[PDB]
């Protein structure tokens, strides 16, 4: 089985 | 009557490309050095050219067609998966690519076939599926490798996807059939540039110990099978084990429908641009057979550095769910957890296999 980490990219930006 | 839409005549991937109209898909001879058929799809409301580019899947470099005669004069498999690795150490266009990992796949099957034959014939199986081994792990190497990944990028969505699974099916397959062909206790590790394998085969007799891979490598990815997760699986006495890693394949598993869990809006850092990635290497853990969809009481537990932390969060823990069939995919969270994640890392714990 194969595996990885998915992650998103950020839309918000604060201060 | 309000205006129709064309895109522009241009010369792309050094094919030249007729003015076509919105939505129009167009086919030209593959540039100089190959054969074949090349197309760019002209969008639709846009008039534009999509951007990613012609669609280069079937044009062949000519060692494509030598290596397939190859096989048909009946020449041993590892053989000639040898001469592939040494043919895909050059340019390679993107019919090159998807051809490369068919040709591994042929090959394995002509390679079972002669060690069907073989049924001193002991230590000639395991030498020709080592060869066989070493020489799609090169083959592998070579695809993955920065300067190959534009070839890729050349083939659509759709084929980058099949063919990344294809590639990662057909690895695994041929680690299997080293596994059945070594004696107790065995191990075998592969360390390249870009991919990693490891097979072994051990018995589950008295002392075991957890297995962790890889060794030898300063790794951005590891993972670890429990000890009683091997007792546990024990098949006459033995458990045959397979890790793989590689670096770059991640770029073609497409996250499109991936059943990830968003805590927060997913946005983009560039117009048109991705918003779910895979953000690791892929890093694999088969025990005694592919695909066996066991469920495990303790969990094999991986642990990789994000390929790029600036800009990314909600970090989810994925398996490639795909179809042997049709040898497409998306990345499933089912029965996967998140056991810690910070910026640069995440350690993921799964169920099953
Ligand atoms: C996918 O990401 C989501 C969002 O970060 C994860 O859900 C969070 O998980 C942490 C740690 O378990 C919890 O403390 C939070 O309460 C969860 N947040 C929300 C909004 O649900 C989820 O665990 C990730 N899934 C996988 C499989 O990695
Ligand atoms: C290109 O197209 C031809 C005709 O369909 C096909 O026979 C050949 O296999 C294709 N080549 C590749 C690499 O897909
Ligand atoms: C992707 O490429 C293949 C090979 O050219 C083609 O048959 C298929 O229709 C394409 N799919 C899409 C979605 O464009
Ligand atoms: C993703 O899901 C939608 C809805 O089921 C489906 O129409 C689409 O074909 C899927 N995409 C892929 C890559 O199959
Ligand atoms: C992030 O997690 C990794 C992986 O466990 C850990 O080794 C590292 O110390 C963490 N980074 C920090 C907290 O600086």
């Amino acid at each position: 089985t194969n595996f990885a980490v998915l992650m998103a990219h950020r839309e918000i930006y604060h201060h | 009557v309000s205006p129709e839409l064309f895109c522009e005549p241009r010369e792309v991937r050094r094919v030249q490309w007729p003015a076509t109209q919105q939505g129009m898909l167009v086919e030209r001879p593959c540039p100089k050095g190959t054969r074949g058929i090349a197309s760019f799809q002209c969008l639709p409301a846009l008039g534009l050219w999509n951007p990613r580019g012609p669609d280069l899947s079937n044009c062949t470099s000519p060692w494509v067609n030598q290596v397939a005669q190859k096989i048909k004069s009946g020449e041993n498999a590892a053989n000639i998966a040898s001469e592939l690795a040494r043919h895909t150490r050059g340019s390679i266009y993107a019919g090159d690519v998807s051809s490369s990992v068919k040709l591994m796949e042929q090959l394995l099957d002509i390679l079972d076939a002669q060690l069907q034959a073989l049924r001193n014939k002991m230590h000639k199986r395991e030498r020709t599926c080592k060869d066989y081994i070493k020489a799609v792990v090169e083959t592998v190497d070579n695809l993955l490798r920065p300067e190959a990944l534009e070839s890729w990028k050349d083939m659509n969505a759709t084929e980058q996807v099949h063919t990344a699974t294809m590639l990662l099916d057909v690895l695994e397959e041929g680690a299997f059939l080293l596994a059945d062909n070594v004696r107790e206790p065995a191990r075998f590790l592969a360390a390249k540039q870009n991919v990693v394998l490891e097979v072994t085969v051990l018995s589950t007799e008295g002392q075991v110990q957890e297995l962790v891979f890889p060794q030898e490598y300063a790794s951005e990815s590891s993972i670890q099978l429990s000890a009683n997760t091997i007792k546990q699986n024990s098949r006459n006495g033995v458990v045959k084990v397979v890790f793989i890693l590689y670096n770059n394949l991640g770029l073609f598993l497409s996250t499109e429908n991936a059943t990830v869990k968003l805590a927060g809006e997913a946005g983009t850092g560039g117009p048109g641009g991705a918003s779910l990635v895979v953000n690791s290497q892929v890093i694999a853990a088969s025990i005694n057979k592919e695909s066996s969809r066991v469920f495990l009481m303790d969990p094999v537990i991986f642990t990789v550095a994000h390929l790029e932390a600036k800009n990314h969060f909600n970090a989810n823990c994925s398996f490639w769910n795909y179809s042997e069939r049709s040898m497409l995919g998306y990345w499933s969270t089912q029965g996967c957890r998140l056991v810690e994640s910070n910026k640069t890392h995440t350690t993921c714990a799964c169920s099953h296999l």
